[PDB]
C-alpha cells in the first residue's frame, strides 16, 4: 500500500480527481491506520471480503473506474496465491462483467487461467502483471545491455525533479529522469512514410523520441512494432509510442502538418492549425534444441575448470528443496531469442542447490547452451571454477522468499554474496570491476551494496549509485508499474514486447495448451518471423561513429545511425568520473535517457541502441 | 459563520435586558444589524432548500430547526414594535460547524486535530446552549402562576451553574427554583451523563496508547556513551551489565544505550530500572538509519552487537549480525564495532566490508 | 507526583484567596469577601473531590470563572495522569511471599508437573475424610500460574493447600517455601509427553538440585520410564 500509494499519489502528478478505496477483511495494524490516516482525504478502508457480493456492493463497485488486485509476494505456494487471485477476477466480473480489472500475478504459467473467464476482455483494459516475468525480463535485457531496468524503471515511474548546479553526474542524470512514456495518434500527414522518415522528423522538428508503433493488419491482431525498417510504411490511424518530457509536446506530432509547419523550424509554434532438424520452436521466434536429461548438463568444479567460459552469464541461486519457485524460464527465454545468432547467444551458469534445480530443469531442457554447478554462490572455489572474471554478467537471486521476523533480512544472502564478488581477487585484478545485478527487497538497502559512495541516508531509492548504475534491482518499481497501467494501458503492452522477447499470443496459447515449448522444422514464414530488433550498447571508441564521438553532439549521431543502420538510439551509458578533470579508475557508468540534440559526446560513452537483425 | 457569531454576540449584549420590552426599530440599530442577519440567515435558508435533493430530511436538519426558531421572532419582533428575549441562544448551536470552517481555512490538516476541535465545540455548544435554556426559563417564571416565580439570574451565572452542575459538584449557592427549571435540570443530568458515557471512548482514543521507549538519547557533554545491539534479552544483558557495571571497576563516566526492536518483558524492565541511572533503552532498528540518528551513533564510542546463541541456524544469526555492522558502518564507517559471531567460518565476511 | 499536585494546590489556593479578598476591580473592590488563605485551601480540597458542601464559595465574578477553570484544568489534568496512577498501582503479586512455617504442623512440599488431574487425584487421596486425623499441610510450588479450575480447586482446600509461583531450580525459590523444614518432598511427572526420557531428566535433574539445598530430605517421585531410574543411584545423596 505503501508503494502504490507513494506513486498513485504524487505531488507532481498532474491533478486527478480520483478517490482510492481499500477492502481487506483482516483489520489494519498501527502503521496502516497512520498510514491511512495521513492520506485521509483521498484514502478510504473498509473491512470486508471481495467473494461477497454484499461487500462489493458496500464499496459501490457498480460504479467504480477500476479494481486493482494486489498479490502477496511473500507466500509458501505460489500457485494458491494466484488461484486466489483468479477467483477474486471471476467474483468481481460476476458482480459486473464490464468493470476494468488490474491484477498481479505471480506465476506466468497461471494467467492462461484468465482467458478462461468469459467477461476478461484483454482489448478493453483488463490486465495481468506477472511479477516473475517482467522482473527476470528486465534482469535479461540488462544483462545484454546493463542499465536498461534503472532506465525503464524511471521511464514508467513519477519522478520529482530536482535542481541541481553544481557540476556532478547527478545533475546529468536528473536531466533523463524526467522523460516519460506516451502514446499518440499519428497525423494524416504521415502517412505513406517509411518508420525512420517519420522518426527523424519527430526528433528533429517536434523534440519526440518516437520508439515504436501499433501495426494493424486484417490477417492477425494488432501488433507492437519496435523500430521497425524502411520497408515499412505508416498507414493511416497508426498509434506510436515516444519518450518526451511534457505531455503536452505529444500533440504535435497529431497536429503536425507539412503546409504550415515545415517551414518552421521551432517546435515551440507548432500549433493546432492543419493545412531436417528442428533448430527454433513452432513459432520460430526462440532458439530450440532436443530434449536432454539433467545429467548431462551437471559440471563438477574440475570439469567447470577444464572447461573456459567467457562472454558469459552466471545465475547465483540461493534456491532450496522446499523454497518456492521463480520460473527461471522467464530468465532464459529473452536470451534465447531467434534475432540473436547462435554464435552471439551468451553460455548461461546456474551455480546453486541441485536440490532447487531439479525442480527447474522440466521447463529448462530445450534451450541450447544451460550448464549446472551443483554448489553454493558463497563459496569462492566454485565461482573461481566458473571464471567469474570473464563474464559478461553475474545475477545474484534469491529464491527463499519466506517471511522473516524482520522485512530487510530478507536481503541478508545476496548482499553479502556481492560483497564477496566484490573482494575476491585474480592474477593473469579484483572483483570491483565485475558486472553485477542483485535483486532487492527492501529498497533501504540498495544503499548497502556501494561503497564508495557519498550518498547521505535520506537519500531516495532512485538517486541511489547503486540504481542509478543498474547494479541493482528494487522488486518494488513493479509495484509503481500498476499505477502507470492505470492511467494508460499501452505501456505494458509496450514494455511486455520490448522485455520479454516478443511472447506473441499464438506462443501463449500454446504454451497453455502443452506447457512446454515445442520444436518446429523451418519454413520462410518462421525465417521471416525471426527478423525483430534487439537491445544492444555501442562504444564509440573504434566504431565507424568515433570521429563523431570526440566531441560531437548527440543529435549527429542520432541521425547518421538511423539513416544508415536504421539503428535507434535512445540514451547514454555515461561513465561516472568523466566530468572531473582528474583521471580516475572507477568503472561506474551511469544512465541519461533521451538527452536532447545539442548533447555533447564522449569517447568513452556506450549509446543505447535498437539493432536490426541481419543474415 | 462570522454572521453566527455576531448575532451570538448581540444575544449576549440583550440577555442583560427586561425578557420582554417595547422599542423602537429606527431608534437603535443594534436591532437592524439583528434584522440584516436574520434576512441573510433567511436567504442562506432558501438557497439551501432549492437545492435539496430530499425535502423531509433537509427539513429535520439541526441547521434548519435551527433557523426555524430564530427569525420568525425577529419578524414578529419588527412587526409588533415590540422584542421578546426568545431562543436566540440556539445561535450558539451554529459553533458545530466550526472545525469544518478551519479546514476550509487549511488551519488544520490531521485527522486527530480536526476530531479534537469537533469535540470542543460540540461540547462548547451544548453547554452555552443549555445555559440559555435555563437562564429563559428562570428569568421567565411559571407560567400557570402569573410569572411570579422569576429568579434574577444573569446569563452567566446560568453558565456557572451549568458547569458547577456537569461536573458533580452542587454547590447549592446558585440553583434552579421554577418547577420547569428543576425539570430542565433533571432532563439535562440525565442527558449529560448519557452522552459522558457515549463519548468515553472517543476520550480513550484521543488520550491514546503512549509510547513508552520512544524519543531520542540526549547527548551529555562529557559523558561518552556506548551503543549496544543485537540479541537483547535478560541473560545476556545480565552478564554483560555484570561485568561492565562492577562495583570494583575503576570510575568511568560511560553510559549504555540499548536498541532494540522487541519492548522488554517484566524482567528487562526492572534490570533496567535498578540501573536506571547508567542505562538507557529504545525501541528500534539498527537497519533503519533514522533510528541510528535517534540514539546518536555518530557520537558514540562504540557499538556492541551481541548474539542469540540459542538458534535453530547459526549461519542465519551471523548473517543477519554481518548485515547489522554493514549498517552501522555505511552509516558512520569510524565507530568502532565488537560484535560476537556464532560460528568461525561466517567471519571472514567481516574482511569484505572496507571500512 | 506528590510534589507536582501539593504545589498546584497550594498556588490555586492563593491566587483564588488573592481573588476573594481583593474584589472586583470595575466595582470599586466592593466585593470583597473575608477569607484566609486556609479557607481557600479548604475550598479548593472541597472542590477537586467533586464534594462541593457550599459553606464557602467564591462571591466575586472573576472568583467564579476561575473556578471554572480551574475545575476543567483539574479534571483535566487528572485524566491526562489516570496512567501514571494506574502503573504506580500496577500488577499486584497474586502467588509471591514465602510460607510461613507454623510451629507443631508438619508440611509436604509438592513440586513437578502440576495441572488439575494430577492435583485433584493426590488431594483426594491425601485429605480423605475417613483418614485418621493428620497435621499436615500441602505447599505447591510451581511456575506456572494456575487456571480457574485449580484455583477453585485450592479455594475449596484453602485451609490446608497453598500454592506458590517459583521453580525447584532456583534456591531462592526453595528458602520460600521452607524446604529445610518440609518432611517430605513429592514430584509428580507428565504422563502426557512426547519425550518421557525428557521428563525423567527433568525430574533428576530437580532430585539434584532439592538434594543439593537439604541432603537429608525425604524424596518421592515419579518416574515414566524404568530405565531412568537407576539415574537415581548416581546421586551420593
Ligand atoms: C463582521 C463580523 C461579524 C461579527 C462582528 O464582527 C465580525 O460584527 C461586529 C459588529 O456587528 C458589532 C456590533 C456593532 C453595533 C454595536 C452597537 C453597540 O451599542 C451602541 O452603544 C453605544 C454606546 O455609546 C450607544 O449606546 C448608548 O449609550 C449611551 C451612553 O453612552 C446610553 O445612555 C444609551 O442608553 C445607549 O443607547 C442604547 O441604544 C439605544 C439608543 O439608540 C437605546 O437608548 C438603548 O436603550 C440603549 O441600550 C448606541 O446607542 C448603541 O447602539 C453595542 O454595544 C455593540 C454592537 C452591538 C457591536 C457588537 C460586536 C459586533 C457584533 C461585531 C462582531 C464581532
Ligand atoms: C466571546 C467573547 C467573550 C465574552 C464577551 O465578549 C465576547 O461577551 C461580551 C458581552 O457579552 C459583554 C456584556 C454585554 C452586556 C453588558 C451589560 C452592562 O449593563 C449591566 O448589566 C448588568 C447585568 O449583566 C445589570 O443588570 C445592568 O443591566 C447593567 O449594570 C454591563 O455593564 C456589561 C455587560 C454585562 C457586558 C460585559 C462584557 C461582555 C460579557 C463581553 C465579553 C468580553
Ligand atoms: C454516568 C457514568 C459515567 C462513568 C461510567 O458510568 C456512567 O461510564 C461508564 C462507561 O463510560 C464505561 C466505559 C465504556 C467503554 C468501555 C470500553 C472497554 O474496552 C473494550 O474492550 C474490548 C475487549 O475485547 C475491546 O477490545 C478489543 O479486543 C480485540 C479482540 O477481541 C482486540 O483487537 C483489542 O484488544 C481490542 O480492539 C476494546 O478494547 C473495547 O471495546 C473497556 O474495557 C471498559 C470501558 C472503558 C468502560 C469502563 C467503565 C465506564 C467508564 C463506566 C463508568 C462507571
Ligand atoms: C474527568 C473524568 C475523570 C474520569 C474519567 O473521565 C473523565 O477519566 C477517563 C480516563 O482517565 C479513562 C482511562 C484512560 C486510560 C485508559 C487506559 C486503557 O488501557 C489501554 O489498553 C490498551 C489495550 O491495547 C493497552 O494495552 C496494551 O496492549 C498491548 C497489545 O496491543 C499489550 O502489550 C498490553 O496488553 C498493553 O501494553 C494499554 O493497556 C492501555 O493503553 C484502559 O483500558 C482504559 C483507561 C484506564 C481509561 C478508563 C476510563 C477513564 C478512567 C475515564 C473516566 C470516565
Ligand atoms: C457542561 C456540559 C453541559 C451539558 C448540558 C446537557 C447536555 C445534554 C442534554 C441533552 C442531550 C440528549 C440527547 C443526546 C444526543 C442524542 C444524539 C446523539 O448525538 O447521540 C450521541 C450520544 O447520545 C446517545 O447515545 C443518546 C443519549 C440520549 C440521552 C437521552 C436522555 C433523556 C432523558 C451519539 O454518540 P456517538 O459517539 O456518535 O455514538
Ligand atoms: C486539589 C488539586 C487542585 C487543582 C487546582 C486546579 C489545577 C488545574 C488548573 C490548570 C492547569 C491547566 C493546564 C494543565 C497542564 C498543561 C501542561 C501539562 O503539563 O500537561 C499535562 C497534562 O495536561 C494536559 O494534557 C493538558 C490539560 C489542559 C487543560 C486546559 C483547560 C483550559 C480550560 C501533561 O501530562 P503528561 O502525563 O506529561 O502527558
Ligand atoms: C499541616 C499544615 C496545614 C495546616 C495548618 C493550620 C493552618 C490553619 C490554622 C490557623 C488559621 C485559623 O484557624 O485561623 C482562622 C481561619 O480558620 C481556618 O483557616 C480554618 C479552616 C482550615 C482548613 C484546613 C487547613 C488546611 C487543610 C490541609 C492543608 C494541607 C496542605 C480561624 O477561623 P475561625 O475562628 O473559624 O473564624
Ligand atoms: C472568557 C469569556 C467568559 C466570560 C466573560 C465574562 C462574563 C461575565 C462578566 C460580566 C457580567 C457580570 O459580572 O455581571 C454581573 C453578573 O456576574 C456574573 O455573571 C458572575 C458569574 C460569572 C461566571 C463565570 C463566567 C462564565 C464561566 C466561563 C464561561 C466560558 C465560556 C455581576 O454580578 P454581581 O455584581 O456579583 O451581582
Ligand atoms: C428543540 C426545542 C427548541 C424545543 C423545546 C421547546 C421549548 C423551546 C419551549 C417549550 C415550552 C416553552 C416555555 C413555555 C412557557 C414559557 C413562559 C413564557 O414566559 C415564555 C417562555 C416559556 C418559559 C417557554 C420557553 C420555551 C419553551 C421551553
Ligand atoms: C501566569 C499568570 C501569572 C498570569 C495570569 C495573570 C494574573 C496573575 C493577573 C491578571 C489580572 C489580575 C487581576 C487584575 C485586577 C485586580 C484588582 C486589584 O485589587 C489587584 C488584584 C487583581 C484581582 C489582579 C490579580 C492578578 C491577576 C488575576
Ligand atoms: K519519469
Ligand atoms: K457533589
Ligand atoms: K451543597
Ligand atoms: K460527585
Ligand atoms: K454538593
Amino acid at each position: 500500500v505503501s508503494n502504490f500509494l507513494k506513486d498513485f499519489l504524487h505531488k507532481d502528478r498532474d491533478d486527478v480527481n480520483v478517490e482510492i478505496v481499500f477492502l481487506h477483511n483482516i483489520s489494519p495494524n498501527l502503521e496502516l491506520e497512520a498510514l491511512f490516516k495521513r492520506h485521509f482525504t483521498q484514502v478510504e478502508f473498509y473491512q470486508g471480503s471481495v467473494l461477497n457480493p454484499h461487500d462489493l456492493a458496500r464499496v459501490k463497485i457498480e460504479s467504480a473506474d477500476a479494481c486493482l488486485i494486489l498479490a502477496n509476494k511473500y507466500c509458501a505456494d505460489p500457485d494458491a496465491e494466484d488461484a486466489s487471485n483468479i477467483m477474486r477476477v471471476i467474483s468481481i466480473k460476476n458482480y459486473h462483467p464490464k468493470i476494468r480489472i488490474i491484477t498481479q500475478m505471480l506465476q506466468y504459467h497461471n494467467k492462461a487461467h484468465l482467458l478462461n473467464i468469459p467477461s476478461w476482455n484483454w482489448k478493453e483494459g483488463d490486465d495481468a502483471i506477472c511479477l516473475a516475468e517482467l522482473k527476470l525480463g528486465f534482469i535479461a535485457q540488462s544483462c545484454l545491455a546493463q542499465g536498461l531496468s534503472t532506465m525503464l524503471a524511471n521511464l514508467f515511474s513519477m519522478r520529482s525533479f530536482i535542481k541541481i548546479e553544481e557540476d556532478t553526474w547527478q545533475k546529468y542524470y536528473l536531466e533523463g529522469v524526467s522523460n516519460e512514456m506516451y502514446t499518440e495518434y499519428l497525423s494524416s500527414a504521415f502517412v505513406g512514410l517509411s518508420f525512420p522518415t517519420v522518426c527523424e522528423l519527430c526528433f528533429v522538428k517536434l523534440k519526440l523520441l518516437m520508439i515504436a508503433i501499433e501495426y494493424k493488419s486484417a490477417n492477425r491482431e494488432s501488433r507492437i512494432l519496435i523500430n521497425p525498417g524502411n520497408h515499412l510504411k505508416i498507414q493511416e490511424g497508426t498509434l506510436g509510442f515516444f519518450i518526451a518530457s511534457d505531455a503536452k509536446e505529444v500533440k504535435r506530432a497529431f497536429f503536425y502538418c507539412k503546409a504550415c509547419h515545415d517551414d518552421i523550424t521551432d517546435p515551440k509554434r507548432i500549433k493546432k492549425c492543419g493545412c531436417n532438424v528442428k533448430k527454433y520452436d513452432s513459432t520460430g521466434m526462440f532458439h530450440w534444441c532436443a530434449p536432454k536429461e539433467i545429467e548431462k548438463v551437471i559440471l563438477t568444479r574440475s570439469e567447470a575448470a577444464m572447461t573456459v567460459l567467457s562472454g558469459h552469464v552466471v545465475v547465483c541461486i540461493f534456491g532450496d528443496v522446499s523454497s518456492a519457485l521463480i520460473g527461471l524460464r522467464n530468465l532464459v527465454m529473452p536470451l534465447r531469442a531467434s534475432n540473436f545468432h547462435y554464435h552471439e547467444l551468451k553460455h548461461i551458469v546456474f551455480v546453486g542447490s541441485i536440490e532447487y534445480l531439479k525442480r527447474e530443469w522440466e521447463t529448462l531442457h530445450n534451450f541450447p547452451k544451460v550448464s549446472i554447478l551443483p554448489g553454493t554462490p558463497l563459496s569462492r572455489a566454485d565461482l573461481r571454477a566458473v571464471n567469474i572474471n570473464l563474464c559478461d554478467m553475474c545475477v545474484i537471486l534469491s529464491a527463499n522468499q519466506n517471511n522473516i521476523d524482520d522485512t530487510s533480512l530478507q536481503d541478508k544472502e545476496c548482499i553479502l554474496a556481492s560483497l564477496n564478488i566484490k573482494s575476491m581477487q585474480f592474477d593473469d585484478t579484483t572483483g570491483v570491476n565485475i558486472p553485477i545485478i542483485t535483486e532487492l527487497v527492501n529498497d533501504t538497502n540498495v544503499q548497502f551494496l556501494d561503497q564508495d559512495d557519498d550518498d547521505d541516508p535520506d537519500t531516495e531509492l532512485y538517486l541511489t549509485q547503486p540504481f542509478a548504475c543498474g547494479t541493482a534491482f528494487a522488486v518494488s518499481v513493479l509495484d509503481s508499474l500498476m499505477s502507470a497501467t492505470y492511467f494508460n494501458d499501452n505501456i505494458l503492452t509496450l514494455i511486455r514486447t520490448l522485455v520479454t522477447g516478443g511472447a506473441t499470443p499464438e506462443l501463449e496459447a500454446l504454451i497453455a495448451e502443452e506447457n512446454a515449448l515445442r520444436g518446429g522444422y523451418s519454413t520462410p514464414q518462421t525465417l521471416a518471423n525471426r527478423d525483430r530488433c534487439r537491445v544492444a550498447q555501442l562504444a564509440l571508441l573504434d566504431g565507424p561513429f568515433a570521429d563523431l564521438g570526440d566531441g560531437g553532439c548527440y543529435g549527429d549521431l542520432f541521425c547518421k545511425a538511423l539513416k544508415t543502420y536504421n539503428m535507434l538510439c535512445f540514451g547514454i551509458y555515461r561513465l561516472r568520473d568523466a566530468h572531473l578533470s582528474t583521471p580516475s579508475q572507477c568503472t561506474k557508468r551511469y544512465v541519461i535517457t533521451n538527452p536532447p540534440y545539442e548533447f555533447e559526446l564522449v569517447p568513452t560513452d556506450l549509446i543505447f541502441c535498437l539493432m536490426q537483425f541481419d543474415s | 459563520f462570522a454572521l453566527s457569531i455576531g448575532a451570538l454576540v448581540i444575544y449576549f449584549i440583550d440577555s442583560s435586558n427586561p425578557i420582554e420590552s417595547c422599542q423602537n426599530f429606527y431608534k437603535d440599530f443594534t436591532l437592524q444589524i439583528d434584522m440584516a442577519f436574520n434576512v441573510f440567515f433567511l436567504l442562506y435558508f432558501g438557497l439551501r432548500f432549492i437545492a435539496a435533493n430530499d425535502k423531509l430530511w433537509f427539513w429535520l436538519e439541526v441547521n434548519s430547526v435551527v433557523d426555524f426558531f430564530t427569525v420568525p421572532p425577529v419578524f414578529v419582533s419588527v412587526y409588533l414594535n415590540r422584542s421578546w428575549l426568545g431562543l436566540a441562544f440556539l445561535r450558539a448551536l451554529r459553533l458545530i460547524q466550526f472545525s469544518e470552517i478551519l479546514q476550509f481555512l487549511n488551519i488544520l490538516k490531521t485527522s486527530n486535530s480536526i476530531k479534537l476541535v469537533n469535540l470542543l465545540s460540540i461540547f462548547i455548544s451544548t453547554w452555552l446552549t443549555a445555559a440559555g435554556f435555563i437562564h429563559l426559563v428562570e428569568n421567565s417564571g411559571d407560567p400557570w402562576e402569573n410569572f411570579q416565580n422569576n429568579q434574577a439570574l444573569t446569563y452567566w451565572e446560568c453558565v456557572y451553574l451549568l458547569m458547577v452542575t456537569m461536573s458533580t459538584v452542587g454547590y447549592g449557592d446558585v440553583y434552579a427554583k421554577t418547577t420547569l427549571g428543576r425539570l430542565f435540570m433533571v432532563f439535562f443530568i440525565l442527558g449529560g451523563l448519557a452522552m459522558f458515557a457515549s463519548y468515553v471512548p472517543e476520550i480513550i482514543e484521543l488520550i491514546g496508547n503512549r509510547k513508552k521507549y520512544g524519543g531520542s538519547y540526549s547527548a551529555v557533554s562529557g559523558r561518552k556513551h556506548i551503543v549496544v545491539c543485537g540479541h537483547i534479552t535478560l541473560e545476556s544483558v545480565s552478564n554483560f551489565l555484570k561485568d561492565f557495571l562492577h562495583k570494583d571497576r575503576d570510575d568511568v563516566n560511560v553510559e549504555i544505550v540499548f536498541l532494540h526492536n522487541i519492548s522488554p518483558n517484566l524482567e528487562l524492565e526492572a534490570l533496567f530500572k535498578r540501573h536506571f541511572t547508567q542505562v538507557e533503552f529504545y525501541q528500534g532498528s539498527v537497519l533503519n538509519p533514522h533510528d541510528l540518528a535517534r540514539v546518536k551513533i555518530e557520537s558514540a564510542d562504540a557499538c556492541l552487537i551481541l548474539a542469540n546463541k540459542y538458534c535453530a541456524d547459526p549461519d542465519a544469526e551471523d548473517a543477519s549480525n554481518i548485515m547489522r555492522v554493514i549498517s552501522i558502518k555505511n552509516y558512520h564507517p569510524k565507530i568502532r564495532i565488537i560484535t560476537q559471531m556464532l560460528q568461525y567460518h561466517n567471519k571472514a565476511h567481516l574482511l569484505n566490508i572496507p571500512s
